[PDB]
């Protein structure tokens, strides 16, 4: 069934970067993103 | 082509989280209710008697003589008087509070929609490339379109290439591997290009760099030269 | 960043634990209602403010268990496992040198808690600089992309008109001025009393506040006593009316005035806080052109350190 | 200013790009050598 519950709130996602002295990422692909800003 | 058609997909999203999500423009919303509140508040206040007989002053005049009209009258006075000053005070801060967000926004339309903005967050989430602004009662809404990464691959990579006895360093780039051979490729976008004199500069010898790997550095004209006069005779 | 978020009892600040006097009040129509919507909203602004400032990541970063960036020493800025709360070195400090029983103000008035607790704050200023640190200026834009620090700063250098190699060549320099750097910052704000003066401005003056506002129950206001259960134990209803409505008078402007002071506060947090979720946007998740912007001389990189009621960024 | 090999960069090939010109792009190098051994003997 369904019920109120209270929790601790959860900050994001965790994420190990794969650092090191002679690595790196670069993109192979690319997204073209639109978002949306709103102000009085 | 892939570009557009992501752009187009974008903007079609817009349409359907505005259309589907009434919670959207809920800043502007906010707005409206706050001046509505407060004048709702402020006509409520005139029903309040302040200790008065009455709250209508038709009542007291109708009622009472002058001498004692006047007393009853100058509570309903003094808690109107009230009921506006905190009615201006508060519509004075709220009006700052918009006058801020106006400036944001005029800031914003010079930035972002005149312009290419190098501040991060600034207009939208991602590299930013070109903002539109739409219209909306009592303010305006942007669209930012940004350049997102997306598919990282996992490279080698090294400060400098060591070809003979000189460091050679990215002009317009950084150098990596993909475990059997070292390309020069530009930070944004993989792809991989040769490394050679034109892409690299020289400073230095190879003993400073920390991390500098050897690779073959390749120089156009000195192979021209190698076959130009390769007959010799 | 924030501030002290507090909530008033209209009716037992003006009216405590008396009728007659809430009676009285009922007729001032509806004044309480808008002190307490006027409270509640700036409670909600100053976890907004706290939101907007240090919730800018999406996803929890950490740095490796081999703490070794190129020769440069981020031990004084990334939490310290040992201690309880996981806090910085310098985020120690900070929180030290700013200073459920109501055992204070017990008129009415009481202080809510912040939605993030220190913890959660020094969880999102650590995963900050884990991503600044190991993943540089496309943390802030997308995915996160692992990059050695030394060329991550080649980088930065380039951004500067300066070219590569002049890091790579003095990069023990380098890394020994960054080293040094830290350390007098901790030996100067550990030596200044004064370097974070403005929370402690902060706190003092929603102390003033608060202290003022109850101070102000002691007063007569043309009362024969500031006291509403003398005045109902030595007067009948028809003459205590009459000096309860003084006495109601002179609360309820005073906490006109507290509530207005604070509105006034707030938008003056409010704007702080917008300027610290700029520079945290600009200065840690990317680099600035911006003059004095990101700190004095070329903006190279930023790291942000939690404090009490605000952020304290090291340029 | 004339179109050359120096101010210009190559990538991919001339089937890609949409809206793409015919024009002569001027290589230094080459012309120099055209003339450099033109007698050959
Ligand atoms: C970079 O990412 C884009 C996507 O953002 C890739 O384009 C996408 O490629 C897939 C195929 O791998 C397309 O899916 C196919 O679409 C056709 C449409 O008729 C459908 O019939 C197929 O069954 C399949 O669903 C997808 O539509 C396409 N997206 C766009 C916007 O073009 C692109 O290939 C990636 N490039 C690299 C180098 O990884
Ligand atoms: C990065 O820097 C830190 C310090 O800046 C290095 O750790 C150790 O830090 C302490 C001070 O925090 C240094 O002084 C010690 O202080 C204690 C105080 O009780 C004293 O008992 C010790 O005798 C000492 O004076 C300590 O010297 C320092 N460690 C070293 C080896 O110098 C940390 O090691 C640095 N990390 C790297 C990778 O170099
Ligand atoms: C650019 O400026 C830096 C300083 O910001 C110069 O590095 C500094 O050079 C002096 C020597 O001229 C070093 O002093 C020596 O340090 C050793 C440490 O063991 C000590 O035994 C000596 O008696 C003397 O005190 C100083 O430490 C050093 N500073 C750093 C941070 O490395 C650098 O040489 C200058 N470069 C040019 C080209 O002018
Ligand atoms: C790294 O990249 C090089 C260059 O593409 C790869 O070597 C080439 O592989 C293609 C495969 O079709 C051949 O046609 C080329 O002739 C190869 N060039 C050379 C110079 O060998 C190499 O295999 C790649 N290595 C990895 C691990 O991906
Ligand atoms: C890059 O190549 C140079 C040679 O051109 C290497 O230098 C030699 O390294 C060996 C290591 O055992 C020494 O014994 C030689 O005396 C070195 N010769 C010179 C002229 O320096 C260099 O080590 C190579 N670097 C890497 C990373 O492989
Ligand atoms: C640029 O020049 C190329 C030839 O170097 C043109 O390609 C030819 O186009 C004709 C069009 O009728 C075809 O019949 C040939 O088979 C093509 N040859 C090759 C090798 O592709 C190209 O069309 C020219 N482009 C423009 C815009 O004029
Ligand atoms: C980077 O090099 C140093 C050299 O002392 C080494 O201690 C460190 O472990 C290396 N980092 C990684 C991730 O291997
Ligand atoms: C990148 O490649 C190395 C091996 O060359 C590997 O150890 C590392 O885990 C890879 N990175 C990721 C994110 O998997
Ligand atoms: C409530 O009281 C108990 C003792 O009666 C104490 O142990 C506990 O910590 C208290 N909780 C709070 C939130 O003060």
């Amino acid at each position: 069934s369904q019920s109120i519950i209270a929790y601790t709130m959860s900050l994001g996602a965790e994420n190990s970067v794969a650092y090191s002295n002679n690595s790196i990422a670069i993109p192979t692909n690319f997204t073209i993103s639109v978002t949306t800003e709103i102000l009085p | 082509k892939l570009i557009a058609n992501q752009f187009n997909s974008a903007i079609g999203k817009i349409q359907d989280s505005l259309f589907s999500t009434p919670s959207a423009l809920g800043k502007l919303q906010d707005v409206v209710n706050h001046n509505a509140q407060a004048l709702n508040t402020l006509v409520k206040q005139l029903s309040s008697k302040f200790g008065a007989i009455s709250s209508v002053l038709n009542d007291i005049l109708s009622r009472l003589d002058p001498p004692e009209a006047e007393v009853q009258i100058d509570r309903l006075i003094t808690g109107r008087l009230q009921s506006l000053q905190t009615y201006v005070t508060q519509q004075l801060i709220r009006a700052a509070e918009i006058r801020a967000s106006a400036n944001l926004a005029a800031t914003k339309m010079s930035e972002c929609v005149l312009g290419q903005s190098k501040r991060v967050d600034f207009c939208g989430k991602g590299y930013h490339l070109m903002s539109f602004p739409q219209s909306a009662p009592h303010g305006v809404v942007f669209l930012h379109v940004t350049y997102v990464p997306a598919q990282e691959k996992n490279f080698t990579t090294a400060p400098a290439i060591c070809h003979d006895g000189k460091a050679h360093f990215p002009r317009e780039g950084v150098f990596v591997s993909n475990g059997t051979h070292w390309f020069l490729t530009q930070r944004n976008f993989y792809e991989p290009q040769i490394i050679t004199t034109d892409n690299t500069f020289v400073s230095g010898n190879c003993d400073v760099v920390i991390g500098i790997v050897n690779n073959t550095v390749y120089d156009p004209l000195q192979l021209e030269l190698d076959s130009f006069k390769e007959e010799l005779d | 960043v924030s501030m002290t978020k507090t909530s008033v009892d209209c009716t037992m600040y003006i009216c405590g634990d008396s009728t007659e006097c809430s009676n009285l009040l009922l007729q001032y129509g509806s004044f309480c209602t808008q002190l307490k919507r006027a409270l509640t909203g700036i409670a909600v602004e100053q976890d907004k403010n706290t939101q907007e400032v240090f919730a800018q990541v999406k996803q929890i970063y950490k740095t490796p268990p081999i703490k070794y960036f190129g020769g440069f020493n981020f031990s004084q800025i990334l939490p310290d496992p040992s201690k309880p709360s996981k806090r910085s070195p310098i985020e120690d400090l900070l929180f030290n040198k700013v200073t459920l029983i109501c055992a204070q103000k017990f008129n009415g008035l009481t202080v809510l808690p912040p939605l993030l607790t220190d913890e959660m704050i020094a969880q999102y200023t650590s995963a900050l600089l884990a991503g600044t640190i190991t993943s540089g200026w496309t943390f802030g834009a997308g995915p996160a992309l692992q990059i050695p620090f030394p060329m991550q700063m080649a980088y930065r250098f380039n951004g500067i008109g300066v070219t590569q190699n002049v890091l790579y060549e003095n990069q023990k320099l380098i890394a020994n001025q960054f080293n040094s750097a830290i350390g007098k910052i901790q030996d100067s704000l550990f030596s200044t009393p004064s370097a974070l003066g403005k929370l402690q401005d902060v706190v003092n003056h929603n102390a003033q506040a608060l202290n003022t506002l109850v101070k102000q129950l002691s007063s007569k206001f043309g009362a024969i006593s500031s006291v509403l259960n003398d005045i109902l134990s030595r007067l009948d209803p028809p003459e205590a009316e009459v000096q309860i409505d003084r006495l109601i008078t002179g609360r309820l402007q005073s906490l006109q005035t507290y509530v207005t002071q604070q509105l006034i506060r707030a938008a003056e947090i409010r704007a702080s806080a917008n300027l610290a979720a700029t520079k945290m946007s600009e200065c840690v998740l990317g680099q600035s052109k911006r003059v004095d912007f990101c700190g004095k001389g070329y903006h190279l990189m930023s790291f942000p350190q939690s404090a009490p009621h605000g952020v304290v960024f090291l340029h």
